[PDB]
């Protein structure tokens, strides 16, 4: 019998381990703070604005 | 050294040349060290170099 020696071959095509999709970070109000640094405490205040009445 | 003029015993004290020395060592190590964690030195230090280099 003929008898031939071939390479095993390894391709990648696409398959991946499952593992869930990312939504939230795109769905929450990410970084409209970041001067982080130079902020007692890591801490920023955020100011509201005041309301006032007629 | 002196001796009486016309001395009946002619020895001559023979003087001695004796080289002295002394030792210079280099013995000590002068540093300065500082450690910054990684929170440190991103929130912390602004310059680093008049916050840090200078000091």
């Amino acid at each position: 019998a003929h008898i031939f020696v071939k390479p095993e071959l390894v391709a990648e095509i696409g398959v991946k381990q499952l593992q869930r999709e990312i939504v939230l970070p795109g769905l929450v109000w990410t970084n409209p703070l970041t001067d982080f640094g130079g902020s007692k405490n890591d801490t920023i205040t955020v100011r509201v604005p005041a309301i006032t009445t007629a | 050294n002196r001796r009486d003029l016309r001395d009946p015993d002619r020895t001559v004290i023979a003087s001695e040349l004796v080289e002295h020395s002394f030792g210079v060592t280099l013995d000590k190590h002068v540093y300065a060290a500082l450690k910054f964690t990684d929170e440190q030195r991103t929130l912390d230090i602004r310059d680093y170099t008049k916050q840090v280099l200078m000091p």
